C-alpha cells in the first residue's frame, strides 16, 4: 500500500497504482500542468506534464502514467526542459493576444507558468493567420470568449462528472474544436460558476465581474 | 574557497562557517566575540584589509535571533 | 474547415424516423450488450442519414432520446464524421479524391473538368441541387488514382472525358460502374 | 538465397474464390475442428514460430501481442472478452481491402474465428470503414452465409466457443484507424484515443479487455495455421518473414497490386510486376515506401536497399503499410508533402495539444514552401518544429505527421532553395489594411 | 513585557492574524503555500472610507497594508508573543490523497455513462 519511487534524489513512498503527478507533488517538485486537476478525472490532453522515466523511450505524461514500483524519474533532463519549451511554443502559436484585456491577467496559469518554461520567438509572418473562433453564449451569468480556449477539457469533465449537466460538450477536429454547444443553448445548472475558476485561461470568465 | 579554509583553520574558536558566493566571501561570526576577530582580518599581514566600507543590518524576523548584522 | 455552426435555418427539432427503420435499429442494437449500450449510435445515425438526407439536429435529438443519451454526447459523435452531412445536399454527392496518388495521376484536372461542367466552388452545391461538390482525401482505393466516388460508390480510372460523360449520365441514367474495363493489374 | 516472384503456390487468390464453396475448394474451412479443439497455446506456439510481423504499421511480432492478451488472471471472472478487427484502412496508398475484404472475406471470417480461439474471445467486431458501403453489404452477407450455415456462431465447426461476428462502420476518420480511437469509437463516443499506459490488453476495450488486429494479419491466420510455421518463416529475413501485400501506385507505368516476397529489390518490384516507372528508372524523383507516413528514399538509395522492415528501418523508413508510391521526376514532391500536411489537418483528432497546432503550423509552412515565400533558415526552423512533434502526442498520428517533413529535409534541399530562389524579399513588405496584402497562402 | 520600539498602542488594541496563505483555486501553482502571514485586521471605524474629492480610498489605518513573511508557525507565534500583541492563528487545509487510476473508464451493468 506504499511504494518508494525516486524523483531526482527525492525518494518518496505513495500508494500503489496512483498518479505520478501525485508523487511529484508529494515530493515537493513543481511540475507544470494544464489539464490535470485534483477533483476531476485525468485527461491526457494538455501534454505539458512530461517527465523522463527510465525504461521508456519517450517522456511520458505524468498525469496518467501509473506508479510503477522503484522508478527513476527525472524532471530536469535537458530532453525534458527543451521539450517543455517545445510544447509551450506549440500551445501558444494559436492563442490570441488578449493578455491586456483577458480577465485573468495575473492569473492566466498559462501566462504565469510561461516565462519560466517558454520561448521568445513564436514564429510568424504577416502572411500567416492563426485561426478565429466563434464566441458563444453559455448564459448571462458567465461571460465567454472561446478564442482563448487551449482545450484543457477541464470544463467538459467538470460539467459531466461533477455538475451533471453534460450540455458543455466538445466539438470538431483539427483547429476547429469548439467547446460548449453548437445548439447555442444556455447552460442553466447549479454550481455552473465554478467553471470560471476552473478554466485556467480566461476563456470562461465572470459576467458581473 | 582555499582562502576561506585558511581563515577557518587559523581562527577556529571565533569563527563560524564561511560562505562563498560568486567571487565574494562572507564569514559567519558568533556575536559575543567580534572584536578579537576584527583585530585580526583587518590587520593581519596576510589579510591587510584596513578599510571598511559598510556596517549595517538586515532583519529576517523568522528566527529567534532577529537582526543579522553585516 | 469542418465547422460547428448554429441550428437556426429551419432545422429546429421537428422530425422522426419511419416504420422499417425502427425494426432495423433494434436489429442493430441487438449486436451490443444490454447494459453499457451506446455503440449502435454511429450506424443508427447512418440509418437516419439514409432515411433523411442532411442529418439535421432533429433526427440527432430523436436518436439521443431513443438511446437514453444526453444529447451533447451525440453531437460530439456527429461533429467528427464527414459522412454526417449537415447542410442540404443534392441528389448526387460528388467526392473527388485529391490525395497524393490521386494528385499524381491527374485528379487535379478531373476537378478542373467538373468545375468546367458544374461552375461550383468545391465546397458548395449546384443551384439545381443535383450535385454537391466536396474534395475528399484518400478513400484507400489508390487503384486507379483519377477515380472519385459519387454518393455510394467508386468510379475508377476517370479521364475528364469519362468524367463529363458521368456528369451527363448521372443527371438521369445510372452508371453501375467500377471502371471502363474490368480488372485491377 | 535471394528473394523472388513469390512462387504462385501462395496464400490468397482473388480470382476464382469469391464463394462459400470455391473458398472451400481453395482450402478454407478445411481442418477447422482440429484447430479449434487443439489448444490456443498451440496456436501461440505456431504463430510465434511463424515470425508473423504485424502489418498494421507497428511492425510488431503478432504472437507477442496475442500472448499479451492472455495473462494468468484471465481465468478469473473479469467479463466477456472479445476482439476488434481494424478493417479500416485510411492511409494514402493502402488498397488492402479491395483485394482482401471485397474479394476474399471467407478467409477472414475463420481468421477471426481462429484468432478468437487463441484469445478465448467471446465474440469479435470487424470495424469496416463505412465509406465502403459497397463493400459493407458484400462482407455482411458473406458473414451471414457462414452465420446461417452454422459455420460461425455457437457451434463454429464443432466449437466449444460461442463466438459472434459483428460488423461496424468507420465513419470517415483515419484517426479511427489507430487502435485506441477505434476502441472509443466502438464505445460510441467520439473518435478520440486514450493515453497508452493502461494497455489495451487489460484495460477494458468496450469495457472488457480485448485486442485490435489488422485485417491482413488476421487474414493469413487460418492459412498459416493450416500450413506450418516454417512455411511463413521460409521467406524474407531471419526476423522478418513471409509474403506481404504491395499496393503500388503513384506516377508509375502500370498502377497495380500484388502479394509478394518481403526483402526484395524495389527496382525488381517495379520493373517486373507493375510495368515500371512512367519514364523509366532514370525518371523518378522519390519513392514513398510503406506507409504514407514514411520518409522518402532518394533515387540512388532506392536502387538496391530491400523491401523488408528491419534493413529499411536502418535506412530510416518504417514500411508499416507496404504501399509504395512512386513519382515521376517531372512532378512536385513539394505538392505531395503539402497534400500530406492537409491530410493530417483533416485527420488530427483534437485530444493532443501539439498535434493540432503542429499540423496547422506545418500546413502554413508548406504553403510558403510551395509558393517560395520562405527564407533559408526557415527550412531548419521547420525541421525543429517537426522535431517538436516527434514524440509528444498520445497516439502516433502526430508522429505520422512528423515523418514526411523529416523525410523532406533529409535527402533534399536543392529544390527548397530552388523554389525559394524564384523571387526576392521573403516575408514581403505588406500592410494588412482590413485583410492581408501583397501575397497570400491557400484559403 | 513592555514593548521597546513600538510607539503605537497596537499591543493592547487590535487582533492580528497568523495564517497560512490559502492555495488559490484559479491558477494551479502553490507558492503561497510556503509562507506564514501576519496581517492586522480592519476591525475599525477607520477601515478604508471613501474620499469625496477625487474618490480614492483614503484609509485611517496607519498599518492597513502590511505583511510579514515568516518561515514557521511557531517561529511566527514566538515573534508574535515576543513583540506582544493579541493574535489568532488559523490552521491551513491540505488536499487529501485520492488514488487516480487513469483507467477509470470501464463499467459493469450500470446506467450512467460519461465522457
Ligand atoms: C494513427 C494510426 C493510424 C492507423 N491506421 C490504420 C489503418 O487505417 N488500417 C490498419 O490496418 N492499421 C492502422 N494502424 C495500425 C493499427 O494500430 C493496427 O491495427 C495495429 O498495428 C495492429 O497491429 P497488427 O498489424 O499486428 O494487427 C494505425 C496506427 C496508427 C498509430
Ligand atoms: S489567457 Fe488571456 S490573459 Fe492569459 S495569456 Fe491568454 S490572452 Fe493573456
Ligand atoms: S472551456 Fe475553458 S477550461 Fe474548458 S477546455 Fe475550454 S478553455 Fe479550457
Ligand atoms: S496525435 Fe493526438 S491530436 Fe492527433 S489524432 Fe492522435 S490524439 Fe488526436
Ligand atoms: S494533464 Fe498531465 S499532460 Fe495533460
Ligand atoms: S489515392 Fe486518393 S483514394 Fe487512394
Amino acid at each position: 500500500a506504499e511504494i518508494e519511487l525516486t524523483i531526482d534524489g527525492h525518494k518518496v513512498s505513495i500508494e500503489a497504482g496512483s498518479a505520478l503527478i501525485q508523487a511529484c507533488e508529494k515530493a515537493g517538485v513543481t511540475v507544470p500542468r494544464y489539464c490535470y486537476h485534483d477533483k476531476l478525472a485525468i485527461a491526457g490532453n494538455c501534454r505539458m506534464c512530461l517527465v523522463d522515466v527510465e525504461r521508456a523511450p519517450k517522456p511520458v505524461a505524468s498525469c496518467a502514467y501509473p506508479v510503477a514500483p522503484g522508478m527513476v524519474v527525472r524532471t530536469d533532463t535537458e530532453r525534458v526542459k527543451q521539450a517543455r519549451e517545445n510544447v509551450m511554443e506549440m500551445m501558444l502559436q494559436n492563442h490570441p493576444l488578449d493578455c491586456p484585456v483577458c480577465d485573468q491577467g495575473g492569473e492566466c496559469d498559462l501566462q504565469d507558468q510561461s516565462m519560466r518554461y517558454g520561448r521568445d520567438r513564436g514564429r510568424f509572418t504577416e502572411i500567416t493567420g492563426k485561426r478565429s473562433t466563434e464566441d458563444k453564449n453559455i448564459g448571462p451569468l458567465v461571460k465567454t470568449s472561446m478564442n482563448r480556449c487551449i482545450h484543457c477539457t477541464r470544463c467538459v469533465r467538470f460539467a459531466n462528472d461533477i455538475a451533471g449537466a453534460p450540455e458543455l460538450g466538445s466539438s470538431g477536429r483539427g483547429n476547429d474544436m469548439q467547446i460548449g454547444t453548437y445548439l447555442e443553448k444556455n447552460l442553466n445548472t447549479e454550481l455552473s460558476g465554478n467553471v470560471i475558476d476552473l478554466c485556467p485561461v480566461g476563456a470562461l470568465t465572470n459576467k458581473p465581474y | 574557497h582555499q582562502y576561506a579554509k585558511y581563515i577557518m583553520a587559523a581562527l577556529p574558536k571565533y569563527i563560524q562557517g564561511f560562505s562563498v558566493w560568486k567571487d565574494e566571501l562572507t564569514l559567519h561570526v558568533a556575536p559575543s566575540a567580534v572584536i578579537p576577530v576584527t583585530t585580526f582580518l583587518r590587520d593581519n599581514t596576510s589579510t591587510q584589509y584596513k578599510s571598511i566600507i559598510d556596517i549595517t543590518a538586515v532583519d529576517y524576523p523568522s528566527r529567534e535571533n532577529r537582526f543579522e548584522v553585516v | 474547415s469542418v465547422h460547428r455552426n448554429t441550428e437556426n435555418n429551419n432545422p429546429s427539432i421537428p422530425f422522426e424516423f419511419s416504420p422499417e427503420n425502427m425494426k432495423r435499429a433494434e436489429e442493430v442494437i441487438a449486436k451490443y450488450p444490454p447494459q453499457y449500450k451506446k455503440a449502435a449510435v454511429m450506424p443508427l445515425l447512418d440509418i437516419g442519414q439514409r432515411q433523411l438526407g442532411y442529418t439535421s439536429i432533429s433526427v440527432m435529438n430523436y436518436v439521443a432520446k431513443l438511446l437514453e443519451m444526453p444529447p451533447m454526447r451525440v453531437y460530439e459523435v456527429a461533429t467528427f464524421y464527414t459522412m454526417y452531412n449537415r447542410t442540404p445536399m443534392g441528389r448526387y454527392h460528388l467526392q473527388i479524391c485529391t490525395t497524393t496518388p490521386c494528385q499524381l495521376c491527374g485528379s487535379d484536372g478531373i476537378m478542373e473538368a467538373v468545375q468546367n461542367t458544374l461552375n461550383i466552388k468545391p465546397g458548395e452545391t449546384t443551384k439545381d441541387n443535383l450535385f454537391t461538390l466536396s474534395e475528399v482525401e484518400c478513400l484507400g482505393a489508390c487503384v486507379n488514382a483519377p477515380m472519385m466516388a459519387i454518393n455510394d460508390d467508386y468510379y475508377e480510372d476517370l479521364t475528364p472525358e469519362g468524367t463529363v460523360k458521368l456528369l451527363e449520365d448521372c443527371k438521369a441514367g445510372k452508371m453501375p460502374t467500377p471502371g471502363p474495363e474490368n480488372h485491377v493489374r | 538465397g535471394l528473394k523472388d516472384q513469390d512462387r504462385i503456390f501462395q496464400n490468397l487468390y482473388d480470382n476464382y474464390g469469391w464463394d462459400l464453396a470455391s473458398a472451400r475448394k481453395q482450402g478454407d474451412w478445411y481442418k477447422t475442428k482440429e484447430l479449434i479443439l487443439k489448444g490456443d497455446t498451440w496456436i501461440i506456439d505456431e504463430i510465434k514460430k511463424s515470425g508473423l510481423r504485424g502489418r498494421g504499421g507497428a511492425g510488431f511480432p503478432s504472437g507477442l501481442k496475442w500472448s499479451f492478451m492472455n495473462p494468468p488472471g484471465w481465468e478469473k471472472n473479469e467479463g466477456p472478452r472479445y476482439l476488434v478487427v481494424n478493417a479500416d484502412e485510411g492511409e494514402p496508398g493502402t488498397c488492402k481491402d479491395r483485394e482482401i475484404m471485397r474479394k476474399d472475406p471467407h478467409k477472414l471470417v475463420e481468421g477471426c474465428l481462429l484468432a478468437g480461439r487463441a484469445m478465448n474471445a467471446t465474440a469479435a467486431y470487424i470495424y469496416i470503414r463505412g465509406e465502403f458501403y459497397n463493400e459493407a453489404a458484400v462482407l455482411q452477407t458473406a458473414i451471414n452465409e457462414a452465420y446461417a450455415a452454422g459455420l460461425i456462431g455457437k457451434d463454429a465447426c464443432g466449437s466449444g466457443y460461442d463466438f459472434d461476428v459483428y460488423i461496424h462502420r468507420g465513419m470517415g476518420a483515419y484517426v479511427c484507424g489507430e487502435e485506441t480511437s477505434l476502441i472509443e469509437s466502438l464505445e460510441g463516443k467520439a473518435g478520440k484515443p486514450r493515453l497508452k499506459p493502461p494497455f489495451p490488453a487489460g484495460v477494458g476495450l468496450f469495457g472488457r479487455p480485448s485486442t485490435v488486429t489488422n485485417v491482413e494479419t488476421v487474414a493469413v491466420a487460418p492459412t498459416i495455421l493450416r500450413r506450418g510455421g516454417d512455411w511463413f518463416a521460409s521467406f524474407g529475413r531471419e526476423r522478418n518473414s513471409g509474403t506481404k501485400l504491395f499496393c503500388i501506385s503513384g506516377n508509375v507505368n502500370e498502377p497495380c497490386t500484388v502479394e509478394e516476397e518481403m526483402s526484395i529489390p524495389l527496382r525488381e518490384l517495379l520493373e517486373k510486376h507493375c510495368g515500371g516507372i512512367k519514364g523509366g528508372w532514370d525518371n523518378l524523383l522519390g519513392v514513398i515506401p510503406g506507409g504514407c507516413s514514411v520518409p522518402i528514399l532518394p533515387k540512388n538509395i532506392c536502387e538496391d536497399v530491400l523491401m523488408d522492415f528491419d534493413a529499411l528501418k536502418d535506412v530510416q523508413s518504417g514500411l508499416g503499410t507496404a504501399a509504395v508510391i512512386v513519382i515521376n521526376k517531372q512532378q512536385d514532391v513539394i505538392r505531395a508533402i503539402q497534400r500530406f500536411a492537409a491530410f493530417y489537418k483533416h485527420e488530427s483528432c483534437g485530444q493532443c495539444t501539439p498535434c493540432r497546432e503542429g499540423t496547422t503550423w506545418l500546413l502554413k509552412a508548406m504553403d510558403r514552401f510551395r509558393t517560395g515565400q520562405a527564407k533559408e533558415r526557415e527550412i531548419d526552423m521547420l525541421y525543429e518544429l517537426t522535431k517538436d512533434i516527434e514524440g509528444h502526442t498520445i497516439c502516433a498520428l502526430g508522429d505520422a505527421a512528423a515523418w514526411p517533413i523529416q523525410g523532406l529535409i533529409r535527402n533534399f534541399r536543392p529544390e527548397m532553395e530552388t523554389r525559394m530562389k524564384k523571387f526576392h524579399d521573403e516575408v514581403g513588405a505588406v500592410s494588412v489594411g482590413g485583410w492581408m496584402k501583397d501575397a497570400r497562402v491557400e484559403k | 513585557e513592555i514593548v521597546s520600539g513600538a510607539p503605537a498602542e497596537l499591543s493592547r488594541n487590535r487582533v492580528v492574524r497568523i495564517y497560512q496563505q490559502a492555495k488559490p483555486a484559479t491558477q494551479s501553482g502553490e507558492y503561497g503555500t510556503f509562507a506564514w502571514r501576519l496581517d492586522w485586521d480592519i476591525v475599525d471605524v477607520a477601515n478604508r472610507w471613501e474620499n469625496d474629492l477625487i474618490g480614492w480610498q483614503s484609509s485611517g489605518d496607519y498599518m492597513q497594508a502590511t505583511q510579514m513573511k515568516f518561515t514557521s508557525k511557531e517561529s511566527a507565534i514566538k515573534f508574535a508573543n515576543k513583540q506582544g500583541w493579541d493574535f489568532y492563528i488559523q490552521e491551513p487545509h491540505h488536499r487529501k490523497f485520492r488514488v487516480k487510476q487513469y483507467a477509470n473508464n470501464f463499467v459493469h451493468s450500470y446506467g450512467k455513462l460519461k465522457h
